[PDB]
RNA sequence: ACCCGCAGAAGAAGCACCGGCUAACUCCGUGCCAGCAGCCGCGGUAAUACGGAGGGUGCAAGCGUUAAUCGGAAUUACUGGGCGUAAAGCGCACGCAGGCGGUUUGUUAAGUCAGAUGUGAAAUCCCCGGGCUCAACCUGGGAACUGCAUCUGAUACUGGC
RNA sequence: UAGCUAGUAGGUGGGGUAACGGCUCACCUAGGCGACGAUCCCUAGCUGGUCUGAGAGGAUGACCAGCCACACUGGAACUG
């Protein structure tokens, strides 16, 4: 019922990709419960483009929320 | 937008120099200022208070070539942080790239400087520029591209820049043809004839 | 000067509504010609003013002015109108405009052509 | 350091035997750019001579005030008939603001920023002479020390 | 403490209801004066200690009838 | 004027100095003598005298020094019907900061200078220049 | 996406306006006619307003033009008005609810203000960054959103006893 | 717009429901509301907000945020 998922942002052609905890109900980008990081595609050519709150994520998935396999693969990019 | 009359027609209607159609003659010749005043102003009109006002508003605009919708935007930006529209307006015109490329001597006029940007001949901070209506800030570096350094109009503009007072707001080197902005301009350091008495009271009664 | 009276009788204001009410908030309206005529001679201004009566699908019928030099408008012809007062006419607040299937265009016009709509002369 | 300002100038019409006659009238102020201003009205044949008659009235009396930071010592009120004028002191060198029928009376006395407003009827002679009544309403210093401040 | 109100009994004979008036002040949104506002409700009573124009103390309970979701606790003046 | 006796307290003073009088008289009350000490403490008056007990009257002696009047403006803003309330940080600065505002708080009258320091607000009594 | 070149002026300017308000107009055409507007009106043989010639003035891949919503409009006044005569006291006496009410000791604490716990989401207005031709925008942080809901305190004052 | 209800106004026992309720069948009475504007027709979904202005106020909700209603037009049940 609640998933740790992606939110595209940036309207047309200019995505920002935020990672959020959200219900399967209502919104597809906004209306989220808690933000847990970002996956920004244009990060000034620096490694600052990816952030993930692994402690809060572990508590959300522990308590019963779904973690996406796409986000589980991205946990490796913040070490680790 | 353009001006399709002879560019000295403006200065000959004003009875004052506006820095228009400039090159290796520098000043006064064959500007015919007060020698060919035309069909009006000899004989300078009294007219309405709405004269100065409009004809004084045009004289503070056309000297920078700025369009009315730009001029209203600079009046909005000059009305920021209590800086005074009689003062902080000058920084938005004198700090504009088609004035900076002119003050650096790459163009002999603000029109010719604006043309050099529309012809992609200029760089700002190592990247090419095509927009000339843009603000420059301290530590920004402006230069002419090697593919355009040999144009006779730039050659003449640099020889005219040596016949002009040097600005205290920006630097330029004639050997690299590269200049850098240093500080934003001030009324009592610009020390020249430009209005105050109308740019303190625009768009209101 | 008392404090609780406007709870008993709130004070009223005048809304400006319309001087061109048949438009129903549109820049133009289409209708049919019912009559083509000229107005009665009026004021020390001496002229022969061209007018038509126009009927609209919304229950309005209005008199409208026929600008431009010369016209041949028939009755039952479909026409467009635009709002605006003309004081040389009696109570007229509408202009009938030349974009019509039966109506003639203005001729011998080289300048000011964005009004009435005239194409640039050959040679 | 004498300076003069024209605020308004117009023609007038008058009835005579079987017809009318035309003449000129002006509204002016005169000041010293540092503490005083006087107000003038005048009518004449020829427009420069009408303006000059108003300048001579503006020299017939002047009001002398102790300007503070190029603005007002305190808030002031001025009145003439239906024309009521109020002025709040201005901060940060900005705040000007106010039309010529208030501003011209103050820009001739040395005022740089002021938050003046006019109320009621907008006959500019009445507004100008109510601005002068507001200059008779201002007080001097910053000396009596009767208040803690500020 | 529990939710209580005081008021005067407007209507006292309704078998198993009494009608109470509750008074408070509120600001008028345009004319700025704080004006009096009065609200009415039905209150449940089985014990008959009050009468018309007598003063009561009441609590909120469960909805039972049209505008009756409150019940009587005590009488506050009692003399008379 | 008995329907607003504190508006009348200000009226008697505003018209008293317009007539350039030294003394102003009114019927006495605890709030009028609480305000009279605020007016003495700002130096608009040099004395406030109560006579009678037995038709008690309050007589205020105006303090004329260094020129005409004792105040330039003396507005009440509040009214018994239209009561005007300010929060501790919404207290206005009267006379471009050269004047006082007075508030009744929850214990009695004080100036905006003291209401600021105490962290208090309340109903407006006067704005004085 | 982004960036660089090639022979060549190469394919490239129109629209409105010109007495008074509100700047630009001289000379003609017409001659109360024909056609303009926001308003007076412009026009009868020397019409700045209509049409034409040559120019001027403003804007420009636009230019003019308008229904529809606000400001100006204090012209409905809550901020912010008037009632002798311009716009208005309603022909004149009594009077219930409504609304108003001197001065002081208690007391309730609804209202008020204070304090605290929640709220005023994402945006957005304002200041300063990041990133896409400038800027918008999309984004990052501040500052705001002067408000609102409740639980305690104080009772100057309005209500209440 | 000066009339408006009538499961309306106040009680009683079952049945229905996750559960208040005249939800629903019976039975026990006759009121209840309103000029301090009840109530009914005409038009219209509402709001984050947007537009205007110094603000009050005025306008308005597409587009970007959030509910409701609605599924040829009218009507009936199941499933949950």
């Amino acid at each position: 019922m609640v998933t740790i998922r992606l939110a595209r942002h940036g309207a047309k052609k200019r995505p920002f990709y935020q990672v959020v905890v959200a219900d399967s109900r209502n919104a597809r980008n906004g209306r989220f419960i808690e933000r847990v990081g970002f996956f920004n595609p244009i990060a000034s050519e620096k490694e600052e483009g990816t952030r993930l709150d692994l402690d809060r994520i572990a508590h959300w998935v522990g308590q019963g929320a779904t973690i996406s396999d796409r986000v589980a693969a991205l946990i490796k990019e913040v070490n680790k | 937008a353009r001006y399709l009359g002879p560019k000295l027609k403006l200065s000959r209607r004003e009875g004052t120099d506006l820095f228009l159609k400039s090159g290796v003659r520098a000043i006064d010749t064959k500007c015919k200022i007060e020698q060919a005043p035309g069909q009006h102003g000899a004989r300078k009109p009294r007219l309405s208070d709405y004269g100065v006002q409009l004809r004084e508003k045009q004289k503070v605009r056309r000297i920078y070539g700025v369009l009315e919708r730009q001029f209203r935007n600079y009046y909005k930006e000059a009305a920021r942080l209590k800086g005074n529209t009689g003062e902080n307006l000058l920084a938005l015109l004198e700090g504009r790239l088609d004035n900076v490329v002119y003050r650096m001597g790459f163009g002999a006029t603000r029109a010719e400087a604006r043309q050099l940007v529309s012809h992609k001949a200029i760089m700002v901070n190592g990247r090419v520029v095509n927009i000339a209506s843009y603000q420059v800030s301290p530590n920004d570096v402006v230069s002419i591209r090697e593919k355009a350094k040999k144009q006779s109009r730039v050659k003449a503009a640099l020889e005219l820049a040596e016949q002009r007072e040097k600005p205290t707001w920006l630097e330029v080197d004639a050997g690299k043809m590269e200049g850098t902005f240093k500080r934003k301009p001030e009324r009592s350091d610009l020390s020249a004839d430009i209005n105050e008495h109308l740019i303190v009271e625009l768009y209101s009664k | 000067a008392t404090v609780n009276q406007l709870v008993r009788k709130p004070r009223a204001r005048k809304v400006a509504k319309s001087n061109v009410p048949a438009l129903e908030a549109c820049p133009q309206k289409r209708g049919v010609c019912t009559r083509v005529y000229t107005t009665t001679p009026k004021k020390p201004n001496s002229a022969l003013r061209k007018v038509c009566r126009v009927r609209l699908t919304n229950g309005f019928e209005v008199t409208s002015y026929i600008g431009g030099e010369g016209h041949n408008l028939q009755e039952h012809s479909v026409i467009l109108i635009r709002g605006g007062r003309v004081k040389d006419l009696p109570g007229v607040r509408y202009h009938t405009v030349r974009g019509a299937l039966d109506c003639s265009g203005v001729k011998d016009r080289k300048q000011a052509r964005s009004k009435y709509g005239v194409k640039r002369p050959k040679a | 350091e004498l300076q003069e300002k024209l605020i308004a100038v117009n023609r007038v019409s008058k009835t005579v035997k079987g017809g009318r006659i035309f003449s000129f009238t002006a509204l002016t102020v005169v000041g010293d750019g540092n503490g005083r201003v006087g107000f003038g009205y005048g009518k004449a044949r020829e427009v420069p001579a009408a303006i000059q008659k108003a300048m001579e009235k503006a020299r017939r009396n002047m009001i002398n005030v102790a300007l503070n930071n190029g603005t007002l010592q305190h808030p002031v009120k001025g009145v003439h008939t239906g024309s009521r004028v109020f002025m709040q002191p201005a901060s940060e060198g900005t705040g000007i603001i106010a039309g010529g029928a208030m501003r011209a009376v103050l820009e001739v006395a040395g005022v740089h920023n002021v938050l003046a407003k006019a109320y009621g009827s907008t006959n500019p002679i009445n507004v100008v002479r109510a601005t002068i009544d507001g200059l008779e309403n201002m007080n001097s210093p910053e000396m009596v020390a009767a208040k803690r401040g500020k | 403490k529990i939710r209580t109100l005081q008021g005067r009994v407007v209507s006292d004979k309704m078998e198993k209801s009494i009608v109470v008036a509750i008074e408070r002040f509120v600001k008028h949104p345009i004319y700025g004066k704080f004006i009096k506002r009065t609200t009415k409700l039905h209150v449940h009573d089985e014990n008959n200690e009050c009468g018309i124009g007598d003063v009561v103390e009441i609590r909120e309970c469960r909805p039972l009838s049209k505008t009756k979701s409150w019940t009587l606790v005590r009488v506050v003046e009692k003399a008379v | 004027s008995m329907q607003d006796p504190i508006a009348d307290m200000l009226t008697r003073i505003r018209n008293g100095q317009a007539a350039n009088k030294a003394a102003v008289t009114m019927p006495s009350s605890k709030l009028k003598v609480a305000i009279a000490n605020v007016l003495k403490e700002e130096g608009f008056i040099e004395d406030f005298k109560v006579e009678g007990d037995t038709k008690p009257e309050l007589e205020l002696t105006l303090k004329y020094f260094q020129g005409k009047a004792v105040v330039e403006s003396i507005q009440r803003v509040s009214r018994p019907g239209l009561r005007i309330y300010k929060r501790k940080d919404e207290l206005p600065k009267v006379m471009a900061g050269l004047g006082i505002a007075v508030v009744s708080t929850s214990k009695g009258v004080m100036t905006d200078r003291a209401a600021r320091q105490a962290g208090l607000g309340g109903e407006i009594i006067c704005y004085v220049a």
